[PDB]
């Protein structure tokens, strides 16, 4: 379930979990287990820093959609608590692609809203591999309305490879759906925090990603297009996505260079699938210290402000 | 051709001409971003896909606007949407509707993000 | 379209986001053909406004 | 095409149409028409006076619901002018069964939303046969939120059998539709007349008719059941439905004594499919006398006064 430049630290991880249960497999073999499993892991540490020390956009790529990270369940179970998920988007279903509710945070409530893929395969079928139809926009508006009126903040999340475009999807006013998020996000009362977990961008997902803070994280990718989409449209070629994905700087660091996000929240060695819960951590603080200057704002002297940033958009 | 056919002629005011692409990401595609640009600006005529214009329509005021789909697709540049915003402002001072018209084949990718 | 063909690996519906289709959809309003058109606007921004008709 | 009861009537205009092709049928007849038409006229017209002095509260929804009478589209181009037709419900679709858009009255623009059952049998198979699918309430929703943005009048009509109940509208949220329109249409800022032109009521198509003046046919009836339903469900059988309708009053002088509606539009002799002209000619006066005194009132005074008559509903 590796990629495939994952080679030399891939098996050596086949031998340590082993040694776990060879402490009491069979024909009474306890060996000195401690001493060799801290050497394997000595040797795959080295292992993983050595082959993630080089870095590449199409590297940034795999890893922003490596098929175990953690998605926005996880990120609330692990830096959240007492979340309640609110579902339906009052007109015609409730799509699965989005994941909303609201959720206490250090005694404040919050409304979290984000994208969720799923572990199995099964799970990816039925969440459509993260691709919102537009009733869940629609679900995303009424939530961050509700939000709004008593008072509360919102805090969302941005991990989808993209707006489905399906039939049903075109069919039910897509475009109509996102824009009516764009235009009433931009009068919300309240301060909006967002991440960019995972892989998110192509557009779509800035229906819930207008808001007074930007963060992401180390090995996340935002684009206007999928890598393989800007490859097969400017290259004429699919293969060449890697080059794509070099020229447009969809890495971390190229998207926070260019003064479009705040700051980019580190990953735990290894990415953040070898040890969830230090990006949990990590992500916790980074979204508590982000919450905490801004609640200061005064409601109109916040929409002020978000709208001035709103202009501060673009080069020109 | 779009906006002397809306608006009346004897008040076509443009508004925001002054703005022009100023490309600040040097991409990288199998051709340069400026050979595109440069093309469509010497084949259009005209700064951007948006174009602007302050009228007057059977006596009543209105601002109107219009995309030139040549222009790359029409795409919406930062030049674009600050020519809207400057309309916007003058129905604002200036109370009147505004008019635009869409014709885009997408978002300008080699303006990225912006 | 050729993305949605892409996606769905299917055949798009007939007339698939045309006018006629879209407005059947409800997302279109109406379908003003462009010799009206001037003639429309002005009457719907008189009437929005609340503005006398424009006299023709 | 005709009831019933309408077969004195029915024979004799089988004649009376004859004579004006009668005047250069053939054989070079061109027999002194005048005197017989007007005879027959008047032979017809007292037939007329004497089968429609007595009615009953049957014969009262058999003429409401006779297969010819002027529906909203009847009265909209016989009554106002400068019709400009509004469709699309943003959502799913453009349910026919609703018929809504913005026109000018006296120089006034006016919003005028109502149902429309359509003559031919295909134009009632294509209307539903005037009843509305969710989609269309939102649409009617969408158009009131318009007319009360840019201070415009509102007038809505109301001819319609009942609220579809099919599996659609069912899986679409009919209830959730219903309420949604009928909380923000207690906020609007703008006078709302309604008319009931036709058959309506069943409580659906109260989504466009809770407003400052309600207004009555002389042959139309409003109830919160179809008598054919109330009958089956109560007096479990179909065929008392006349003793139905007696027993609920349903007839308009009913439904005006209970102080619900403000006043009974009259109709032509002969019902209103005899002279659709002059019963348009009535309403179109109705309709402007009642818009003349409400206009006065401010917006705030005007919510304030409907909130009162909201409270005035029901005898306790
Ligand atoms: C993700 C985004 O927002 S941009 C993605 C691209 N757009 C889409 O996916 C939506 C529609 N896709 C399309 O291909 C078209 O817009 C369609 C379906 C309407 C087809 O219209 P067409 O008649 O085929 O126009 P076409 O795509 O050729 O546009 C004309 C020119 O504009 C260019 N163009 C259009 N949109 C864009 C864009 N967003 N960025 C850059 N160039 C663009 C095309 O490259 C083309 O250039 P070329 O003729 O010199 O090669």
């Amino acid at each position: 379930n590796f990629l495939d430049f994952e080679q030399p630290i891939a098996e050596l991880e086949a031998k340590i979990d082993s040694l776990t249960a060879v402490s009491r497999q069979d024909e009474k073999l306890d060996i000195n287990i401690d001493e060799e499993v801290h050497r394997l892991r000595e040797k795959s540490v080295e292992l993983t820093r050595k082959i993630f020390a080089d870095l590449g956009a199409w590297q940034i790529a795999q890893l922003a959609r490596h098929p175990q990270r953690p998605y926005t369940l996880d990120y609330v179970r692990l830096a959240f608590d007492e979340f309640d998920e609110l579902a339906g988007d009052r007109a015609y279903a409730d799509d699965k692609a989005i994941v909303g509710g609201i959720a206490r945070l250090d005694g404040r409530p919050v409304m979290i809203i984000g994208h969720q893929k799923g572990r199995e395969t099964k799970e990816k079928i039925r969440r459509n591999f993260g691709m919102p139809a537009p009733e869940g926009y629609r679900k995303a508006l009424r939530l961050m309305q509700m939000a709004e009126r008593f008072k509360m903040p919102i805090i969302t999340f941005i991990d989808t490879p993209g707006a489905y475009p399906g039939v049903g999807a075109e069919e039910r006013g897509q475009s109509e759906a996102i824009a009516r998020n764009l235009r009433e996000m931009s009068r919300l009362g309240v301060p909006v925090v967002c991440t960019v977990i995972g892989e998110g961008g192509s557009g779509g997902a800035l229906a819930i990603g207008v808001g007074d803070k930007v963060n992401m994280l180390q090995y996340s990718t935002y684009s206007v297009i999928s890598p393989e989409g800007c490859a097969s449209i400017l290259w004429k070629s699919a293969d060449k996505a890697p080059l794509a994905a070099e020229a447009m700087g969809i890495i971390a660091p190229r998207l926070k260079e260019l003064k479009l996000i705040d700051s980019i929240i580190p990953e735990p060695l290894g990415g953040a699938h070898r040890n969830p819960e230090a990006m949990a951590a990590s992500l916790k603080a980074q979204l508590l210290a982000d919450l905490a200057d801004l609640d200061v704002l005064s409601t109109e002297d916040l929409k002020n402000r978000r709208y001035q940033r709103l202009m501060s958009y673009g080069y020109a | 051709n779009r906006l002397h056919s809306l608006l009346d002629e004897g008040s076509l005011v443009e508004l925001g001409s002054e703005l022009e692409p100023k490309d600040v990401l040097k991409f990288r595609d199998s051709k340069k971003y400026k050979d595109r640009l440069a093309s469509a600006q010497k084949e259009t005529g005209e700064k951007d896909a948006l174009v602007v214009m302050k009228g007057t329509l059977y006596g009543m005021p209105v601002v109107a606007a219009a995309f030139e789909f040549a222009f790359m697709g029409g795409s919406m540049g930062s030049v674009v949407g600050a020519r809207f915003v400057r309309a916007v402002e003058q129905a604002l001072e200036d109370n009147c509707p505004l008019i635009c018209f869409s014709a885009s084949g997408g978002a300008r990718m080699q303006e990225a993000l912006m | 379209p050729r993305v949605i063909e892409q996606t769905v690996r299917e055949k798009l519906p007939p007339g698939f986001q045309r006018s006629e289709f879209l407005i059947e959809k409800g997302a279109i309003d109406m379908i003003v053909r462009r010799p009206e058109m001037r003639l429309k606007l002005a009457s719907i921004l008189a009437k929005l406004m609340n503005l006398p008709a424009p006299n023709p």
